[PDB]
């Protein structure tokens, strides 16, 4: 029971490294590199 | 002509609290019977506001008549409290000189007047009004208004002089915002009976104007009356005004059935305010609740770029005497320099400036681990083909961009250079090949081409020279005219910055929540020393 | 409606009312098939009733 | 199975075996405020959380 | 084969919908129709969905 | 219990016939027809 | 410029922050004419927007 709940949180943080089809897994990297006109398309892919 | 002043004290800058004062409708969307939580420039609750005054002393021996130039932030909360209608209007602008346009808003004696001009403002812009019964006399506001590009005048009204002494009876509140060229004015009115300061209380300000002024508003100052019984020895009396600055904050707003705001929570104000905003509700049952951070938001920004000052050689790279033929395009490293593109604006205008994986106006504040520039000339008709996934004689046999390209394609017409007839250098493209190039592959071979997989020993049937000249005569139409192209290919690796945008750089701020930008890597957080290696 | 309001929406952003621009009359908009409908059947292959 | 007054723990003897026999993934809640700003090796899934 | 044309004519526009121009070289089509006309160079923008 | 588990798998395979807003339900048909520059936008809709 | 802002100022511009009185080194007229001669190529021709 401890291991299952520990593991679930560990997979949940690791899921933040997924791109979900954005140009980057990193939010600051999109916002650094793209303008709102087209950053928001990429940010919405990470949010969803 | 203008009035003049003397024996004038400096402003004292006494400060007061905007106690729940100065809420306004954040946008034009009609909402009814809903709670809306929103981020916008609002005046925070219990924010400081700076007071400015108009008071004679016992005699003209010393006077306050405060018309300093007041900075305009992302917006201003302004409240006038008065009895004798002293505060007539404002000048909004940049320099507040005839060297740049300013907006004048006047609650003039019978009309609201809005004018945008290059104004020669008076040194102390004011009305003069004959005290006992004179609704007007003269307006020492400006000498000249040279280039008036906007005017508005409201319908006729009357003002009482209300010259009686004592407590201030009127509180007039305003919010000014300047967004997308519009000056937004919100206002509200409250009956008051107070001797000093702002009274505490909730206020919502309704939209009064959207003004399509288009001015660069960074400063303002108030226009006030001075009074005389004899049209001489004008004096200042009976008013104060308070200025507060809007700051980007989250508010939760409650909209009536009629869609009026009737309560608001400044989510940053208290833990109870953060709770109310977290549970999206103005009433909260007994309990313990997890609360989302509205406590702290970054205000300072730290921008830190390598201290390389040398500008990139784009003038040299772009204004070469001749470029490569597209079949023999040349690649060059660009390094240890500041990629200021604005140096070109005086010299070359680009018909194409299309960037991939980078937005062309974030480009001014990135830094790159490496940059390569590929240079060649093509038809204006062919510049289409310089993009990922294109096809055609250039993309197939001369110059292929990769599908994963990141970089910018830059092109400009050079008929005044590359299509001169004066002994001119010829430009060629490969027209025939046995296969398509790979991305950033080159083929400078000039062996005769046969459609059959055979040697030629030309001249022969089914043998052709692979390279065609471009017809860059000066007579040809713009599709056939030469365009120079450079393709900048970037990479943004975890490696030392080699080219940077022109951003100025600022001191470190540590142990505070800040915005930061290191070599274009930008975010928000707390910076500290570290044990990391 | 408020004097300048042109349409109204519920909490679902369902446009439930609109001001006729010619009459200035306020119209309600209902969904085209309000409420539940359900069909009782014995099996097909025993009756089509 | 009763507590022992000769021990600092107010658990029984059996209960002290049970509490030793299960190992917590974080060894306890107190990953305190200062503790994640550590060395490069001190990166930790609990700090990532 | 469009490469037959690269020595005769360069196209100011070659814009494809639902098919990419590169993959175009290795598809087959159940049918093709060609619609032919002349327009201003200024009007060519208008021949798109 | 048998019927429910049969029907759960049958609906799962049939859900591969959905487009999910891509130009086609058939993955080979996108990859056949579009460049990687723009197939990936379609593939991501199928993947998600 | 910010969006939909205008700047009709015509003071002499220095690349240095310090002002000038022209004619002088390191300052320039900020405004340049378009060369809308009837001879110029189509990129240089005037378009109304
Ligand atoms: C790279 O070089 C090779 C060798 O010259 C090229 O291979 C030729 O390709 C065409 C079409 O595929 C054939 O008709 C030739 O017979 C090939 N040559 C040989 C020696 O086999 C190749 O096309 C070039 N380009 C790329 C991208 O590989
Ligand atoms: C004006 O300034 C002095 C400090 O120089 C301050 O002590 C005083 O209270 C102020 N009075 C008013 C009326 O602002
Ligand atoms: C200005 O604001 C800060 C915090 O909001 C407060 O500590 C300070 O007292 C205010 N100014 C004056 C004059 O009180
Ligand atoms: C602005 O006003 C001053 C004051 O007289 C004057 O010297 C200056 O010439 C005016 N601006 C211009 C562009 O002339
Ligand atoms: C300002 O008020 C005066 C006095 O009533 C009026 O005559 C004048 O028309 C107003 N301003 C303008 C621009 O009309
Ligand atoms: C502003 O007005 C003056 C006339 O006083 C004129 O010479 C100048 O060209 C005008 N400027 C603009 C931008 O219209
Ligand atoms: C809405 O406005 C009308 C007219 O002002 C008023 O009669 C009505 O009571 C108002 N309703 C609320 C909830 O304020
Ligand atoms: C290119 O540079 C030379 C020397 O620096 C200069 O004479 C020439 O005018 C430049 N050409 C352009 C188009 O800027
Ligand atoms: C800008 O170009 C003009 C010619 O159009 C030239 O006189 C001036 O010196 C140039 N200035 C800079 C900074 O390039
Ligand atoms: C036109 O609009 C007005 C006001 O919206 C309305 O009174 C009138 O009935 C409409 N139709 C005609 C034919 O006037
Ligand atoms: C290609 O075009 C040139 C004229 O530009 C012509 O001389 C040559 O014969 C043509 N060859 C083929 C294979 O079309």
């Amino acid at each position: 029971v401890v291991n299952q709940n520990a593991q679930a949180l560990n997979t949940l943080v690791k899921q933040l490294s997924s791109n979900f089809g954005a140009i980057s897994s990193v939010l600051n990297d999109i916002l650094s590199r793209l303008d709102k006109v087209e950053a928001e398309v990429q940010i919405d892919r990470l949010i969803t | 002509t203008c009035g003049t002043l003397s024996n004038k004290s400096p402003p004292n800058m006494t400060q007061f609290s905007s106690s729940r004062r100065g809420v306004y409708y954040p946008d034009d969307i009609f909402r009814s019977d809903v709670l809306h939580l929103t981020q916008d420039y609002f005046l925070p609750f219990n924010s400081n506001v700076t007071r400015y005054l108009s008071l004679n002393s016992d005699s003209d021996r010393i006077v306050r008549f405060d018309n300093p130039i007041i900075p305009f932030g992302d917006g201003v909360y302004f409240a006038a409290t008065e009895k004798s209608n002293v505060i007539r209007g404002w000048i909004f602008g940049s320099t507040l000189d005839n060297t740049s346009q300013s907006a004048i808003i006047m609650n003039n004696s019978t009309h609201i007047v809005i004018r945008v001009c290059n104004f020669q403002l008076c040194d102390d812009p004011m009305f003069a009004v004959s005290r006992p019964t004179g609704q007007h006399y003269k307006t020492w506001i400006y000498t000249n208004a040279r280039n008036c590009t906007y005017e508005y005048v409201s319908k006729s009204f009357q003002l009482d002089v209300s010259e009686k002494p004592g407590n201030f009876k009127h509180l007039r509140e305003f919010v000014f915002k300047n967004v997308d060229g519009f000056l937004h004015v919100y206002s509200g009115y409250e009956p008051i009976d107070v001797a000093r300061g702002l009274p505490s209380g909730f206020s919502v300000l309704k939209p009064i104007f959207k003004l399509p002024l288009g001015i660069n508003i960074t400063n303002f100052r108030v226009i006030m009356t001075m009074f005389s019984p004899t049209t001489s020895n004008w004096g200042a009396e009976a008013a104060a005004y308070f200025v507060g600055y809007l700051k980007p904050t989250t508010f939760m707003l409650k909209f009536d059935e009629n869609g009026t705001i009737t309560d608001a929570v400044d989510c940053s104000q208290d833990p109870l305010s953060e709770l109310k905003c977290t549970v999206k509700s103005f009433n909260v049952e007994k309990g313990i609740y997890q609360t989302s951070n509205f406590r702290v938001s970054p205000t300072k920004e730290v921008v830190r770029f390598p201290n390389i000052t040398n500008l990139c050689p784009f003038g040299e790279v772009f204004n070469a005497t001749t470029f490569p033929s597209v079949y023999a395009w040349e690649r060059t490293r660009i390094s240890d320099c500041v990629a200021d593109y604005s140096v070109l604006y005086n010299s070359t205008s680009f018909s194409t400036f299309k960037c991939y994986g980078v937005s062309p106006t974030k480009l001014n504040d990135l830094c790159f681990s490496s940059v390569y520039a590929d240079s060649f000339v093509v038809k204006g008709d062919d510049v289409r083909q310089i993009a990922p996934g294109q096809t055609g004689v250039i993309a197939d046999y001369n110059y292929k961009l990769p599908d994963d390209f990141t970089g910018c394609v830059i092109a400009w017409n050079t008929a005044n250079l590359d299509a001169t007839s004066t002994g001119n250098y010829n430009y060629y493209y490969r027209s025939l090949r046995h296969g398509k190039l790979k991305p950033f592959e080159r083929d400078i071979s000039n062996v005769p081409f046969s459609p059959e997989g055979k040697p030629c020993t030309p001249p022969a049937f089914n043998c052709y020279r692979p390279l065609n000249t471009y017809g860059f005569n000066p007579t040809v139409g713009i599709g056939y005219q030469p365009y120079r192209v450079v393709v900048l290919s970037f990479e943004l690796l975890n490696a030392p910055a080699t080219v940077c945008g022109p951003k100025l750089s600022t001191e470190l701020v540590k142990n505070q929540c800040v915005n930061f930008n290191f070599n274009g890597l930008t975010g928000t957080g707390v910076l500290t020393d570290s044990s990391k290696r | 409606f408020q004097p300048f309001q042109q349409f109204g929406r519920d909490v679902s952003d369902f446009t439930d009312s609109v001001r006729d621009p010619k009459t200035l009359e306020i119209l309600d908009i209902s969904p085209c098939s309000f409420g539940g409908v359900s069909v009782i059947t014995p099996g097909t292959n025993t009756s089509s009733e | 199975i009763l507590p022992d007054p000769s021990k600092p723990t107010k658990r029984s003897f059996i209960e002290d075996l049970l509490f030793n026999k299960v190992t917590l993934a974080d060894a306890g809640f107190m990953k305190q405020y200062g503790e994640c700003l550590g060395d490069i090796s001190a990166r930790d899934l609990i700090c990532a959380q």
